[PDB]
């Protein structure tokens, strides 16, 4: 639920890079699952959604 | 330690099996624990058997293996929550702080209050109309007829009536069939309604 | 009705939705046509009684 | 130690007194939206309860002719009916969209920290309970409380004070108050009850007939109540008769809630009471309206994130129709008050408004309320369509239809409501050209609401289709949708409208749409949030069983009320012609289904909560399958997951085995 | 943009329960004339005197 | 006075309402002796027809696993007369017909006996529909819970009768006949040998009893406009009613009885706990809870339809026919309808 998928791509400076697919929703940042871990459950649930504003 | 609260020591803690392998006490808030990942030799050998033509692949002879339990939800700890919560009035300074742990998790907790939420509507039903008597104390209560010309004449005319069912008039309308045969019969001093009539008894006078 | 509960579910023939935003332009002027003869149908008879 | 007992006790007592502290902060004196809003959806539950509660009463009074529930009491009727509406239009669906949807969901669709004002979002929260219980309680409360075999001749003597007028003027003039006290006593300080029954005893020359409870002061005197006691159900003596009045004054009753003059604003037809609660209670829900939208327009104005401050069409489709309606109530909500502060007036000061005598203008009153109701209606249902649009995508994991042509087929719905209120006014005796052009653009209307249901046809076609109770909700609510919205057409014919004006045939059509309609998107929405309301998943059982259950009931009780209305039934009747027994039992039946639909969606929730199961996002991250690198992601994991979740049950070859060879139960053996 | 804000309003709350109570009282003695007896719960009453 | 609980008897005044019809009147016909004599009728005829029709279809299964399959009408005809002429089957036919007498007599009659007494007096609306069906509810969730553990004592006695025919001679018990066996057990193992860990068993008939006998009398009266107004066939209605009835009753009663499957059938892994630690309630929850139905209703047909439903559709049909699901109608404007006949026509 954090990343769908990742790659590492060479860049036009030649440095390779890590680029990941975040998880999204479709237009509601309810249905928007906020974890930190890599689980499909939706185990955080959030009071604040902007915590520090 | 305490081995009255260790389900391996004491018996008498009844598992749950539809919680096996979640354990809420071990959550962080933010959950930061990876549970699921790649799995093979399930239906999908692990190993190389593409080009492998002495060998094939039959899903249908899949081992069992242990079940995998839903996810339970976070369970609140009383004390910690509290005190996480608290904050001291004239002493804190009204801010945020930049650890994302101060964030306010929801955490589910008692379920008995549950039980009345489910049960409100027979509930509130109920309380309004068999407690407060709404519309009044009678549309509720078994019907009964009222006694033989009670509560006065004038309102129940049993006599009269029984007079007039007996009579030529109340006989010919009877046989015309516009009118329902007679419902009840006034016994000595007591009416008594047929069992036809599909009703109970006057209650009693005491 | 008979298409979509016979194939669009996951399990028989999901189709790759990959078109961004919609482009109609006239297709709410195509389809009020109906509406149109119902309002017509109506007014021409409610007329007729008054 | 001596006291370790106490010492428990000791803690126990402040971990309770900390949870007290803990649940008045975050409970009670919190502004957080979210909890604000889950407050609002339990008291919306509440209310919701006592609606349908009011509407069991209505159905059981017209389950058959001759009044089985109130027995003739037609005021009481009148009033529980115009609760009931007042209940459900102004303290049920608005307070579930525009007080627990709408302040969940609108800090999310903007990215708003709060609301802008947090402080007026709580007191939006905390002043509802009073309105709901005033617009709810009419029904039990009368001016005239005491029951017809209430003897207030036991008590009335007490609270009359003309009796010793005579001692004022001498408490203020002294000189003859001896010649006062000098002349005879007939009853002074006493009182003297004629007698209430028939005595033939030539012994005594007078028989006393004071109250068996004001037999004895030495009791009375110490007592600090009123003497009702004395004269309140005294007498074993009743009457069991439809045709015997229980209210004396006939004047206690309530105008429905169209407020129709002058018999709403005339205290000669509608006394004083519950009709001037109702007044009053209708401005209060105005203001309250007033605080909550101009609280949400101000948030969306102000706090709305960087590049969603303009585009409407980006932020999800509940949110855009609220934000209409919130506009909407806020262009319509001063008529409303206006037109009930006139109502008042001509209540108590008699300021004529509505008197035709003198100037006064009764059609006045009904232009003026129906201006609002009508934009009142088309608030309540516009929030529900944004329920199945966001739904049917999600599920579909396709884009909405049209999404642009939607917004705009509701704003040009919502802007030409403001012409169409004079189809509550046809027959008033409006002028045939005003008449007319209500008349054509109510028809016009039509258009739009074909051309959002072909785009709900059209999104469910070439797709990922994931069922799910949402979708059957929406699934529901469209299929009533249907129906309502093509009676609503065919009441927008004038001919039938004459035959079908203030008929059951309208109460259907509207039931159709508002109960059928906005309920179901409601619940719809309900299951589609479940997890960001309650934090768990919902049982999928009993939101089955509730969804039938409740489609059922809507469909049963609300059709047969269109041939009750084509039969030629009037509104607002409690006795009826014996030939609407067999609809009317249809109507109370359904009713009662729908009852049972609301106590299995309580028994979801109950069930749900005992299950406390983390949810699982459908989309597994993956909303929209754009490409087929995205769609090969979701079909990894999501075969990743089904193998997950069946690692616990035996392979097909075993479970096709148990199954045939399952039966054991043989006479001979030995082959 | 914005300062922190207070995350509670206690004198809020007991505004809008003053606002009700209001509401409920006023209307039910000038159109109803009915004052609740608080004598017949007289356990609540109790509360608030021990209170 | 008798002991610490007093049940204290008071006298009450008169009162009357305006209607004495649409509440609870007890039925003239509903007493002890005649509601369990037609519940007892009923559910031993429905039970010989079930029990011969599982005896049949069990016995066509065993001769079609030696045998192959008939291929046409002929073959179709000598394989029946074939399975009627087993031994095994006629043995099995007379077992399962004394199981049969013995259910419906102790376990169907009940539940019907049961149900007349907590529901004949429940009136219906004249010319109408009955409403207020919730009234109705509670007597028939009283009634099926009641009612509900009184077949588990002989389902596991014919359970322990047909597990021991299959043991050598040493360990064989030797039962005489299934009465024998139901007579000897409760001696030989004790009582609660027919009783342990009949959760299963017992959720089951609730389910089915409850789920039958309530949604046949709705709908055997909601949906009487069908042949009221309509004039279609009563007793093609009755009859699509019923078969609605008995397949609802055997879709929410299959899920609870595969719990026997997965706890005790399906294999066990190798030093893991039990996934269900043996508990059939347990096993239950976890099904009720189970997002997928269609794991734990695989088999519904195969295993339990064919034994259950016909029992229970035969069983409504003769109940109906009896008349232990008719009330009582009469007019609420006629003379005992309502006691104000002063509005009744003006
Ligand atoms: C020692 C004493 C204690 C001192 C310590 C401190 C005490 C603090 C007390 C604080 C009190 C706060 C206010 C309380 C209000 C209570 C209301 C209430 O329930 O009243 C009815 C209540 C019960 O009556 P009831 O018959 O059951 O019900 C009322 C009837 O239904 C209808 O009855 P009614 O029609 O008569 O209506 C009256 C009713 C209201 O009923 C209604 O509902 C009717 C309302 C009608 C309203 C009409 C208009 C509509 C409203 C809006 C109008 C404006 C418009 C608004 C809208 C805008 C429009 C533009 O309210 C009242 O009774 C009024 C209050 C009575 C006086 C109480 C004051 C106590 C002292 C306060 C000051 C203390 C500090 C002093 C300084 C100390 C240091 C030196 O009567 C009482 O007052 C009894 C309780 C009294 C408690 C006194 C204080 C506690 C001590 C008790 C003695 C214990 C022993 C002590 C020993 C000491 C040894 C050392
Ligand atoms: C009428 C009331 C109407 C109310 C309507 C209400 C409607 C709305 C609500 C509806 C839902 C209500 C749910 C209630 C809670 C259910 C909780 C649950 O599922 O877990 C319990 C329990 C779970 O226990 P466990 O620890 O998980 O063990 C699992 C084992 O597989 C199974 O456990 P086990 O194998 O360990 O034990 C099975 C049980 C087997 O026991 C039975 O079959 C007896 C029936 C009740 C069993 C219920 C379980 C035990 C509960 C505690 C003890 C109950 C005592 C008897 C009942 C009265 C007190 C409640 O064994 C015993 O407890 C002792 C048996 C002793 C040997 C047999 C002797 C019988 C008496 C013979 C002499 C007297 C009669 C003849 C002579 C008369 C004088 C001439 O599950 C059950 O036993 C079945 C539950 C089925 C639930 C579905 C709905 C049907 C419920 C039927 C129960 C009542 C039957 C009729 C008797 C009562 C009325 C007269
Ligand atoms: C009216 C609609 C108007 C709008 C039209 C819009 C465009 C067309 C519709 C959209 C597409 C829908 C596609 C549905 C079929 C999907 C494929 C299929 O064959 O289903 C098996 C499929 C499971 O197969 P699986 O995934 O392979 O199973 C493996 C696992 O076991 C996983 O299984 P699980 O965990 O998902 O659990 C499954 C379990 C748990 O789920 C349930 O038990 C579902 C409960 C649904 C209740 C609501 C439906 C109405 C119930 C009867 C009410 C009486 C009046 C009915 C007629 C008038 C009202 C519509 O259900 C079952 O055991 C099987 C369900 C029965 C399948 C029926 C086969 C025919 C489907 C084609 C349409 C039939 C239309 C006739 C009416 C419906 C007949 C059933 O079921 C589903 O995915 C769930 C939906 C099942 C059908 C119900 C939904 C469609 C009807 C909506 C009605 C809306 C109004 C509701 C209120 C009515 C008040 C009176
Ligand atoms: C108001 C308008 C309403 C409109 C909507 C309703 C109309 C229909 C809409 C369209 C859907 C139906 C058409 C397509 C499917 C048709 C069925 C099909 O193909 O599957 C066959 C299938 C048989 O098994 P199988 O799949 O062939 O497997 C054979 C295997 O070798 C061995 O099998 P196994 O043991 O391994 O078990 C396999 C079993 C696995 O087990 C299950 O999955 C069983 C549970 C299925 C889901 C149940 C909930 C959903 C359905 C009910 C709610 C919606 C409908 C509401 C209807 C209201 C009333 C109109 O597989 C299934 O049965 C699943 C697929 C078929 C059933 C579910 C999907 C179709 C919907 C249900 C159709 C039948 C409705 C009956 C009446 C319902 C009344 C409420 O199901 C049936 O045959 C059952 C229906 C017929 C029952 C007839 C007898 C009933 C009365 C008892 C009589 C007892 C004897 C006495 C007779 C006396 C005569 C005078
Ligand atoms: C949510 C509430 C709501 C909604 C959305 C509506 C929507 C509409 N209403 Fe109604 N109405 C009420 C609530 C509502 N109404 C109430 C409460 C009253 C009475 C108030 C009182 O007096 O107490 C009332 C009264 C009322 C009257 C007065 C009747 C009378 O007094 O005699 C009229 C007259 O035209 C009317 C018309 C309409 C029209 C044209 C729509 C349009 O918005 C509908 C447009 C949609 C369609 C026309 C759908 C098109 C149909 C299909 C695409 C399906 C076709 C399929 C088949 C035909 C099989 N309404
Ligand atoms: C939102 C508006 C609304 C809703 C939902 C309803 C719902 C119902 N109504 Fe009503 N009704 C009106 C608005 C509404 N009504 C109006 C405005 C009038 C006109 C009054 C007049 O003119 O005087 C009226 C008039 C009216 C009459 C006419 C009486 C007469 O004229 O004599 C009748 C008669 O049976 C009736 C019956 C019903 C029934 C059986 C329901 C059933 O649908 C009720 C079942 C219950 C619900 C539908 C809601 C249950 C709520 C919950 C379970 C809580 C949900 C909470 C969350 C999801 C968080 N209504
Ligand atoms: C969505 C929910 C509501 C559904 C609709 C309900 C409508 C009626 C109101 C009932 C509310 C509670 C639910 C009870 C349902 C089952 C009982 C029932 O419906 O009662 C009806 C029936 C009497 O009705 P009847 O006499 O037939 O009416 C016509 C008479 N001419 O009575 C009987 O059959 C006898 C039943 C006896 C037991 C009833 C117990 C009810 C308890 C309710 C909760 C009480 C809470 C009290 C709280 C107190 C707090 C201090
Ligand atoms: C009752 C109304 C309230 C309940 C909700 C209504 C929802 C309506 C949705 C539209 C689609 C359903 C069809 C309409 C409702 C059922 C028919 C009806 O209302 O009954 C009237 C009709 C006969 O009326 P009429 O011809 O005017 O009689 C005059 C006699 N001199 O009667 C008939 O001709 C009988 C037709 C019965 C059809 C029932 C279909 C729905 C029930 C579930 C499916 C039943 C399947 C089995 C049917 C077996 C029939 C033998
Ligand atoms: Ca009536
Ligand atoms: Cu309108
Ligand atoms: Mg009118």
């Amino acid at each position: 639920q954090m990343f769908v998928a990742r790659q590492v791509v060479t860049n036009s400076k030649g440095e390779k890079v890590e680029v990941l697919w975040n998880a999204q929703c479709y237009e509601d940042i309810a249905q928007l699952n906020v974890g930190f871990a890599p689980v499909l459950e939706s185990v955080d649930y959030h009071w604040e959604i902007f915590l520090w504003a | 330690y305490d081995w009255r609260d260790d389900p391996k020591v004491n018996k008498d803690i009844e598992e749950d099996i539809r919680d096996r392998g979640w354990h809420p006490e071990t959550y962080d808030f933010p959950y930061t624990k990876k549970h699921d990942d790649w799995v093979f030799d399930v239906t999908m050998p692990s190993q190389n058997y593409q080009t492998d033509l002495t060998v094939n692949i039959h899903p249908e002879n899949k081992k069992m293996h242990v079940m995998k339990q839903v996810m339970r939800q976070s369970y609140w700890d009383a004390e910690h929550d509290m005190a996480h919560e608290y904050d001291y009035e004239s002493e804190d300074l009204d801010f945020q702080c930049e650890s994302f742990k101060s964030q306010h998790f929801r955490k589910k907790g008692p379920i008995s209050q549950y039980l009345i939420l489910g049960l409100l509507p027979i509930l509130y039903f109920g309380t309004e109309f068999f407690y407060n008597h709404y519309p009044d104390e009678d549309y509720w209560r078994v019907a009964h007829p009222p006694p033989l010309d009670y509560p006065d004449t004038d309102d129940t005319d049993d006599t009269e009536t029984f007079k007039d069912y007996k009579s030529f008039t109340g006989r010919r309308m009877v046989d015309t069939g516009i009118v329902d045969p007679l419902w009840y019969d006034i016994r000595e001093g007591k009416k008594v309604y047929y069992d036809w009539a599909g009703v109970n008894q006057p209650m009693e006078d005491i | 009705i008979l298409k979509v509960a016979r194939f669009r579910v996951l399990k028989m023939r999901p189709k790759i939705s990959t078109s961004y935003r919609p482009h109609g332009k006239w297709g709410d002027f195509l389809a009020c046509i109906i509406p149109l003869i119902w309002c017509i149908n109506i007014l021409t008879n409610s007329n007729l009684i008054l | 130690n001596y006291f370790y007992y106490l010492d428990r006790i000791k803690k126990l007592f402040t971990y309770l007194n900390d949870l007290r502290k803990h649940i008045l902060k975050k409970y009670v004196y919190t502004i957080n939206h979210k909890r604000i809003a889950i407050n609002y959806l339990y008291f919306s539950m509440v209310t919701g309860l006592s609606g349908a509660a009011l509407a069991t009463m209505i159905r059981l009074e017209l389950a058959h002719p001759g009044s089985p529930f109130f027995k003739g009491d037609s005021l009481r009727y009148l009033q529980v009916v115009t609760a009931h509406g007042l209940i459900m239009v102004f303290f049920v669906v608005v307070p579930i969209l525009f007080g627990g949807f709408a302040n969940f969901l609108i800090p999310y669709h903007v990215g708003s920290k709060d609301v802008a004002y947090p402080r007026l979002n709580s007191i939006g929260f905390w002043i509802q309970p009073c309105g709901y219980i005033l617009l709810a309680k009419i029904g039990f409360l009368r001016p005239q409380f005491w029951r017809y075999y209430d003897k207030t001749s036991f008590s009335f003597p007490f609270l009359e004070k003309m009796k010793y007028n005579q001692y004022k003027e001498y408490k203020n003039d002294y000189l003859f108050y001896l010649d006062f006290l000098k002349k005879e006593i007939t009853d002074d300080h006493s009182f003297f009850w004629k007698a209430r029954k028939v005595i033939k005893l030539p012994q005594y020359s007078v028989f006393s007939f004071v109250p068996l409870k004001l037999m004895m002061w030495k009791t009375m005197i110490n007592y600090p109540e009123s003497f009702w006691y004395a004269a309140s159900r005294v007498v074993q003596s009743r009457r069991k008769k439809v045709f015997v009045t229980k209210c004396s004054a006939r004047t206690l009753t309530t105008a429905g809630w169209t407020f129709i003059t002058p018999f709403s604003s005339n205290i000669k037809y509608t006394a004083v009471g519950s009709q001037d609660i109702l007044i009053l209670s209708v401005v209060f829900a105005g203001i309250s309206t007033t605080i909550s939208f101009t609280n949400l327009l101000i948030t969306r104005r102000t706090l709305a994130m960087p590049g969603l401050r303009h585009r409407r069409v980006l932020m999800p489709f509940v949110t855009i129709s609220i934000f209409l309606t919130l506009r909407m109530l806020a262009t319509i909500t001063p008529v409303l008050g206006a037109a009930v502060i006139m109502m008042a007036f001509d209540r108590h000061w008699q300021t004529t408004f509505f008197e035709y005598a003198y100037g006064g203008d009764p059609i006045l009153s009904q232009h003026l309320f129906w201006f609002f109701g009508h934009p009142e209606v088309y608030v309540l249902i516009i929030p529900t369509f944004g329920f199945i649009n966001m739904i049917v995508p999600h599920n579909n994991t396709r884009r909405v239809a049209s999404k642009h042509h939607m917004i705009w087929a509701i704003y040009v719905m919502a802007y030409m409501g403001y012409l169409v209120w004079g189809h509550h006014m046809y027959l008033v005796g409006l002028d045939h050209r005003s008449r007319t052009m209500y008349s054509t653009i109510t028809i016009m209307i039509s258009m739009p609401a074909t051309i959002k249901v072909v785009n709900w046809t059209l999104s469910l076609v070439n797709g990922a289709l994931k069922i799910d109770l949402p979708f059957l909700f929406s699934m529901s609510f469209l299929l009533l949708f249907l129906v309502a919205g093509f009676t609503g057409m065919w009441l927008s014919h004038v001919s039938l409208n004459v035959s079908m004006h203030d008929t059951f045939y309208v109460v259907a059509h509207f039931h159709i749409m508002l109960s059928g309609a906005a309920m179901t998107g409601i619940f719809s929405g309900i299951y589609y949030y479940f997890n960001a309301l309650f934090g768990v998943k919902y049982s999928r059982m009993f939101g089955y069983m509730h969804l039938i259950y409740y489609s059922g009931g809507q469909w049963v009780a609300f059709v047969p009320l269109f041939y009750l209305g084509f039969s030629g039934m009037p509104r607002r009747i409690h006795d009826y012609p014996v030939v609407f027994m067999g609809w009317h039992s249809m109507s109370t039946t359904g009713h009662f289904i729908t009852l049972v639909g609301i106590i299995f969606f309580f028994l979801m929730m109950f069930d749900s909560h005992i299950e406390r199961r983390a949810s699982t996002s459908t989309t597994l991250g993956l909303p929209r399958w754009y490409k087929r690198i995205s769609y090969y992601i979701f079909k990894i994991r999501y075969l990743q997951h089904t193998k997950s979740k069946m690692n616990g049950i035996p392979g097909s070859t075993v479970r096709l085995m148990l199954i045939n060879r399952h039966f054991v139960e043989y006479e001979v053996y030995e082959k | 943009r914005y300062s922190r804000n207070r995350q509670t309003y206690r004198t809020g709350a007991y505004w809008c329960l003053y606002v009700n109570i209001i509401a409920v009282v006023a209307f039910y003695f000038w159109f109803y004339k009915f004052t609740m007896n608080f004598g017949y719960l007289w356990w609540l009453l109790y509360s608030l005197i021990l209170s | 006075m008798f002991f610490e609980l007093e049940d204290i008897k008071r006298r009450h005044s008169l009162y009357w309402d305006i209607y004495n019809v649409q509440g609870w009147v007890r039925r003239p016909d509903s007493t002890l002796y005649n509601n369990v004599k037609r519940g007892v009728t009923a559910g031993v005829v429905a039970s010989l027809v079930q029990e011969n029709i599982t005896a049949l279809v069990e016995n066509c299964k065993l001769l079609a696993t030696k045998y192959e399959k008939p291929q046409n009408l002929r073959q179709a005809a000598t394989f029946m007369k074939e399975v009627f002429k087993l031994e095994n089957y006629r043995k099995a036919v007379w077992n399962r017909s004394q199981y049969a007498l013995c259910i419906g007599t102790f376990d169907i009659g009940a539940r019907l006996a049961t149900f007349r007494w907590l529901n004949n007096g429940w009136q219906r609306v004249f010319a109408g529909f009955e409403f207020n069906f919730v009234r109705k509810i509670p007597t028939t969730m009283l009634a099926a819970l009641f009612t509900a553990p009184f077949s588990v004592p002989f389902e596991l006695a014919r359970m322990a009768y047909y597990g021991d025919k299959t043991f050598p001679k040493e360990l064989q018990r030797g039962y005489s006949s299934y009465l024998s066996a139901l007579a000897r057990i409760p001696f030989e193992e004790g009582p609660y040998f027919l009783f342990k860990n009949s959760f299963p068993l017992i959720i089951r008939n609730f389910f089915q009893t409850f789920t039958l006998f309530y949604t046949y009398d709705f709908l055997k009266d909601k949906a009487s406009f069908a042949w009221r107004v309509g004039e279609q066939n009563e007793y093609a209605c009755k009859m699509i009613i019923a078969g609605i009835s008995t397949y609802l009753a055997a879709v929410f009663s299959y899920p609870w009885m595969v719990t026997r499957e997965m706890v005790d059938f399906w294999p066990k892994v190798p030093g893991a706990p039990c996934t269900f630690n043996g508990n059939y309630r347990k096993a239950a929850v976890w099904i009720w809870y189970h997002e997928f139905s269609g794991n734990y209703f695989a088999g519904f047909f195969t295993k339990y339809f064919w034994k259950a439903s016909p029992g229970m559709f035969l069983t409504l049909m003769l109940a109906d026919k009896v008349g232990l699901f008719d009330q009582t109608t009469v007019d609420n404007f006629g003379g005992a309808g309502n006691n104000s006949w002063e509005d009744t026509f003006v």
